């Protein structure tokens, strides 16, 4: 036997880094009682097959790191030093601060006299790094305390994907999964650097290519992804809608779209109202003064019976499809080439290659991430591609779909658990002030009088009611609905989001902040503003693995500890392999992982910290009372606990949900206590509880279906890699979403060789069908009100069709598409200057990742092997720029924006080349954002010193992918 | 015995192999800096047995030929490192007659290290100047003898890294050469009859590294 692994116990885990969800094998000394001795890949895991990228392969060195936090630390106001304290001291004092701060800022009624029952002076950041059970629990705790300012990674990451794909398909999630890439005939990677950022994914990408697939990378840079691709085209940052709109024109103009699919499955036939217009960058209904659209002007013309009108012949001039052709006729290769920098030759080659998947027996997939999301036009970037997939019949089919690649291991799951201001778990909207009662709440949910339109959201009252029974099972849903806090109906949703939280914090309007498993002094755009704003807090509770730029902002660069009155509690948590729980990968795969080592030193799981913290808040409210203490007193935390510790199992079972009384649901008999077998069996009347209705099916009487490790498949399942018996995905194990669009009227696969479902012997076989019902009898997009794939998407803040707008800081002063240079309703903050074609910041700035580092680098800048490979911040520039600025490869340079400045080592490379934009060379400067002032020595500081606090009007995501900088040689040392 | 087939047409230079080698052996990290390249550490050393070299070459039209090369001991069938070392002292370099592993022992401390390194056609051996011991890739012989894959082969996401019997891996190498040759006409196997680590190069091996082939 091997000396290293011999007396060690083997347990399985899932990777604590990216959303690929790679399987890990962990070996713990003294058959489990000592420290991890080894971590490597799980050879039996169906996604990674024992593979690990260098982040996964160095988890051992993360877990067994001596720089790890050992115990709680306290930083007194105006102190320059940490004081080691007890868990009892830290958590008792935090409860006193929570309580003091909540009592002084608790608003029962807003200005207008409406009920809101909310705390305005505390915000919470985090976290996609926590298990699903800790995420759910944390959000319920924060809301029982009446917080509305609840954000995490999702806001500044894939927030655009949710409304973008939900408008388009009804759901906001990744449409297929990782193993399904191997089934594609054309993989377009664009807004994504997947060989670096989702490495194990390239196993499946290259297997696609082995079996005939064309690989295309469109990116400002030549990357490690570009090297392993058949076609590489450059594109300028923030010029993706031109490209995609050019492709829409090309598909339509050459009749390369899938006619039958488009006619029956998309809203191509639906008739748009006479009020809808577009004229020189503005849609109908533009309020120039409020910088807001009147969406009423974009409604469909309705028949008498409430249903939107349809012309199946696609002839009516106000048919969605005829208005589509009209919108994108301006996107001719000459105009797209001038604005993207991408040659006509190259546009023609990519368009020809991708458009050929129009055929029914073909599937093109898109892999996209931050390159599309982190923009003022983020949502419209994604709609534009979502539209292209619908024209080509690529949604619902194997090797197709919209693979919006999730980042953090549980960002999917943390978004599921509603750790965002605008959503409760299960993506139920947080109630606004006009929703005075549970009836007025449910009255917002759109209704359909089309018999074929499933309109599944109509079931919401059951989920909302079951959720409220999950929190408060001894109270009527009507009564419990008054405990949870509300937002103002008057105000834009972005007033409750990340960027505005930091604007408020910087005007002294916040007293308290939970930085829970996040590092916003490096991760938040405009880091200088963020670092100053944290100074204006009374208290800060940082929960994390190591001391960091957030915890210790008070002794960061240009900071005098003695000027800063913030009280900071540093509370050290466990790593992933020290705790049991589930994490939701990009494929919605909810995977269960096991404890290897005992928690290091006096570190504690997040769940145990937040439960103990909450028990001290409740206990304090019992003793001395205060503002509206009901939601705190009555919150069901009994079901979160076993053996005086947080029980991830019990919480998973509650999130699945169970019966509170014996009841009859959907034509079946259920006995009190039984787990809810699926979300179809939840009730509005109060006989079912369920923390999250997407979880309804994950933990049945059968057992924990998330912890299933069964590679068994039917021959048709194995042909497209579904692995239905490996863990569990939402909803109800539908591995490929919208799979009803993968069959004709009669239920026959479009691509029989790669069938997702098929009607065979009065049953669907293959993947669980997404929408029950016999072939031809329903519309395949069951989460849509009208049941159709939306080419026209009238719910989106800047309009129903993507249109090109230059980034808020751009290199040109004129848009060749309209008089509207910028997004007409862009999220901006008053008096924050933007550099627009300014000779002081003449260069396009963008930020991005390398394979070896994770996020702000808080974790991996502590891992000697990852630092060894990528020791310092670098700046990627072209040979032509380096010539112009007298910068040699390896030279120190200063990169500056209007917001900040940093030094980096120049990497001069043909991998970046000038963009020819309107007959003028525009140079780009690229920076990684993985570095910060605390570790290592000479590592550098965050690129987010440079990035602007402005972004997408829908979701408030900042534009960290396109801004403007200068770069200059540094002559020092 | 055993053989690696390394398909550089599928390398993403993720540097998983680089990290996996250090995790298995618990090797210390070098102190590195960026000198204008992703490459780090810049070279093999006493404590780095595998690093991914990065070289930028030109091609027609857009982008570059980005050549990745995870460098490691070739585990020569007739190793010159052993010839040279045996002049001073036998037992310093031994052959595993089952796996084909060429293994350095503590006894390399008592031979002329600069000569062993200079004897290597691929310039692989590195000396601890403190201790005078030599280090390189040991083919994870420990793992191989207990029927496991080397750390770097197990960790590779892409199919770049392959390991097993010499017969299987030459057959795989020739199959993969024919297929890859369509996408890349300059593709070649590196000294396939002399080493146990056969690399598929997508163009002239020298472009990958000075000492890619003998
Ligand atoms: N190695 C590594 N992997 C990670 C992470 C990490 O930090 N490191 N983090 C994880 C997280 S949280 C996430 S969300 C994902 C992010 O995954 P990615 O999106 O891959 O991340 P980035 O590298 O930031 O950006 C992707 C690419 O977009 C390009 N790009 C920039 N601007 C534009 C533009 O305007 N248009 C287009 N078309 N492309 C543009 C950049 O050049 C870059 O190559 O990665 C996840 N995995
Ligand atoms: N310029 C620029 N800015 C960006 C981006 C970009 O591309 N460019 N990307 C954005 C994106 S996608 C994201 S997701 C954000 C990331 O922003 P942050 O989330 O602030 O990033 P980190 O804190 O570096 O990474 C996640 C944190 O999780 C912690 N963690 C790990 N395991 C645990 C655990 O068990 N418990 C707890 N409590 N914490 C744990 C790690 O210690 C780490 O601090 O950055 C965003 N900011
Ligand atoms: S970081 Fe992502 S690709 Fe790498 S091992 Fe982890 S899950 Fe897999
Ligand atoms: S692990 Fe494989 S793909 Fe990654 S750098 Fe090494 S050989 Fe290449
Ligand atoms: S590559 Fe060099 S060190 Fe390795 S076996 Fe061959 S001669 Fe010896
Ligand atoms: S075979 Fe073993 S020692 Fe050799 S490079 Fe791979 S992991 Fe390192
Ligand atoms: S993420
Ligand atoms: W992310």
């Amino acid at each position: 036997e091997l000396q290293k692994l011999q007396w060690a116990k083997q347990t399985t885990s899932i990777c604590c880094y990216c959303a690929v969800g790679c399987g890990l094998i962990v070996h713990t000394a003294k058959d489990g009682q000592g420290r991890a001795v080894n971590v490597e890949g799980d050879p039996d895991h169906p996604i990674n097959e024992g593979s690990l990228c260098p982040k996964g392969a160095s988890i051992f060195q993360l877990g067994e790191n001596d720089q790890r936090g050992t115990q709680p630390l306290y930083r007194a106001p105006f102190s320059d030093t940490w004081k080691p304290v007890t868990w009892d001291f830290a958590l008792t004092e935090i409860a006193k601060r929570i309580k003091k701060t909540r009592d002084a800022s608790f608003t029962e009624k807003n200005a207008a006299g409406d009920l809101v029952n909310r705390t305005e002076a505390i915000a919470s950041f985090g976290s996609a790094a926590m298990d699903n059970e800790e995420c759910w629990a944390y959000g319920n705790i924060l809301r029982s305390l009446g917080l509305v300012y609840i954000e995490h990674q999702a806001r500044i990451x894939h927030s655009p994907t949710v409304p973008a794909l939900a408008e388009s398909f009804g759901r906001g999630a990744m449409t297929n999964h990782w193993n399904d890439l191997a089934n594609s005939d054309c993989i377009l990677i664009m807004g994504s650097n997947a060989a670096e950022n989702h490495p194990i994914a390239f196993k499946w990408v290259l297997r696609a290519k082995d079996k005939g697939a064309t690989l295309i990378h469109v990116d400002p840079r030549f990357t490690r992804t570009s090297a392993r691709c058949d076609v590489y085209a450059p594109i300028r940052s923030g010029a993706d809608i031109p490209f995609l709109g050019g492709l829409i024109k090309y598909i339509l103009d050459n009749k390369l779209y899938f006619t039958d699919y488009v006619r029956e499955y998309t809203n191509a036939s639906l008739i748009v109202g006479e009020k809808f217009s577009f004229k020189d960058g503005l849609f109908s209904g533009y309020d120039a003064a409020n910088k807001k659209y009147d969406k009423s002007m974009w409604a469909f013309e309705l028949d008498a019976n409430g249903v939107p009108k349809r012309d199946p012949a696609l002839k009516h001039p106000r048919c969605v499809i005829n208005l589509l052709k009209k919108h994108y006729e301006r996107y001719n290769l000459d105009k797209v080439a001038a604005i993207t920098g991408t040659s006509k030759e190259q546009l023609q080659q990519v368009y020809k290659a991708y458009a050929a998947t129009g055929k029914p027996d073909k599937a093109g997939t898109i892999m996209y991430a931050m390159g599309w999301t982190q923009h003022s036009v983020g949502v419209q970037n994604i709609r534009a591609m979502a539209m292209i997939q619908l024209l080509l019949g690529n949604i619902g089919v194997a090797g197709g779909g919209v693979n919006a690649l999730r980042g953090e291991s549980n960002v999917q799951g943390s978004t599921d658990q509603g750790l965002l201001a605008h959503i409760w778990p299960g993506y139920n909207p947080v109630p606004n002030s006009k929703a005075a009662t549970l009836e007025l709440y449910n009255a917002a949910t759109p209704q359909s009088k089309d018999p074929m339109s499933v309109n599944w959201w109509q079931n919401r009252p059951k989920y909302v009611a079951s959720y409220l029974k999950a929190l408060y099972p001894d109270e009527e849903p009507a009564a419990a609905y008054d405990y949870l806090p509300r937002i103002d109906a008057g105000r834009k949703l972005t007033d409750y989001f990340w960027l505005n939280i930091f604007e408020k914090m910087d005007k002294g309007e916040f007293k308290g902040l939970f930085a829970w498993g996040m590092n916003p002094a490096c991760g938040g755009a405009n880091a200088n503003k963020n670092r100053k704003a944290m100074g204006k807090l009374e208290w800060l509770v940082n929960v994390n693995l190591f001391e960091n730029e957030t915890s210790s902002f008070w002794k960061g660069p240009g900071m005098n500890p003695a000027e800063i009155g913030t009280e900071v509690f540093f509370l050290p948590c466990c790593v992933s392999i020290e705790k049991e729980g589930s994490v939701a990968n990009s494929g919605r795969w909810m995977q269960w992982r096991y404890r290897g080592p005992k928690p290091y030193a006096e570190t504690k799981p997040d769940g145990d910290i937040m439960l103990d913290m909450f028990k001290k808040v409740r206990e304090l409210y019992a003793k001395e009372g205060g503002a509206y203490p009901a939601p705190i007193a009555k919150l069901n935390i009994a079901d979160w606990e076993e053996h005086n510790e947080f029980s991830p199992t019990k919480v998973a079972k509650l999130m699945n949900g169970y019966f509170l009384k014996d009841t009859e649901v959907g034509g079946k008999q259920f006995k009190k206590g039984q787990q809810v077998p699926s979300f179809a069996f939840l009730t509005a009347d109060g006989s079912t509880c369920s923390g999250n209705w997407l979880h309804a099916g994950s933990f049945t009487d059968a057992g924990n279906l998330m912890a299933r490790r069964d590679k068994t498949q039917t021959p048709e399942q194995a042909r497209i890699g579904l692995f239905p018996n490996w863990s569990f995905c939402w909803p109800v194990n539908r591995r490929i979403l919208y799979n009803r669009a993968s069959v004709d009227k009669t239920g026959k696969p479009w691509n029989p060789a790669k069938a997702v479902i098929e009607w065979k012997d009065g049953k669907w076989v293959g993947d669980v069908v997404d929408g029950g019902g016999d072939p031809g009898t329903k519309h395949p997009f069951i989460m849509q009100t009208h049941g159709f794939g939306a080419l026209y998407g009238p719910g989106r803040e800047e309009g129903p069709f993507p249109e090109h707008y230059e980034p808020l800081e751009c290199p040109v002063s004129k848009n060749p598409f309209s008089k509207q240079l910028h997004n007409p309703v862009a999220f901006q903050i008053e008096g924050e200057k933007k550099a627009v074609a300014d000779p002081r910041y003449p260069f396009i700035g963008t930020t991005y990742r390398v394979t070896e580092h994770w996020q702000t680098g808080l974790m991996t800048r502590r891992c000697a092997w990852l630092v060894e490979a990528e020791p310092q911040i670098f700046c990627e520039i072209s040979k032509e720029l380096a010539k112009l600025r007298g910068i040699g490869n390896g030279d120190t340079v200063k990169v500056s924006s209007l917001r900040g400045a940093l030094e980096a080592v120049a990497i001069v490379t043909e991998r970046i080349r000038p963009f020819k934009i309107e007959g003028v060379d525009v140079h780009m400067v690229g920076l990684p954002w993985h570095y910060g002032w605390m570790v290592p020595k000479n590592g550098g500081d965050t690129a987010n010193l440079l990035t602007p606090s402005a972004g997408d009007p829908n979701t408030g995501i900042p534009e960290t992918k396109a801004f403007m900088v200068d770069v200059r040689k540094v002559w020092s040392h | 015995g055993k053989m690696f087939f390394v398909d550089l047409s599928r390398c993403t230079a993720c540097r998983g192999c680089q990290i996996a080698c250090k995790q298995w052996k618990n090797l210390p990290a070098e102190e590195t800096r960026n000198t204008g390249s992703h490459q780090n550490p810049p070279d093999l050393s006493y404590v780095t047995l595998k690093t991914v070299r990065f070289t930028e070459k030109s091609r027609k039209g857009p982008g570059i030929d980005w050549l990745f090369f995870p460098e490691q001991c070739r585990h020569c069938v007739e190793p010159p490192c052993k010839g040279q070392a045996d002049v001073d002292l036998e037992g310093a370099v031994v052959k595993d007659e089952t796996t084909g592993a060429v293994l350095f022992t503590e006894l390399t401390a008592k031979v002329d290290g600069e000569s062993v390194r200079s004897a290597c056609p691929y310039d692989i051996p590195r000396i601890d100047p403190v201790t005078k011991r030599l280090s390189k890739c040991d083919m994870c012989n420990d793992r191989v003898q207990n029927g496991l894959l080397p750390a770097c082969v197990k960790t590779c996401p892409t199919g770049t890294m392959n390991f097993g019997d010499e017969q299987e891996m030459l057959a795989l190498a020739e199959k993969r050469l024919a297929e890859v040759k369509k996408t890349y006409p300059g593709a070649v196997l590196g000294d396939p009859n002399d080493v146990r680590v056969v690399y598929l190069f997508t163009r002239d091996p020298k472009d990958f590294y000075e000492h890619a082939v003998a």
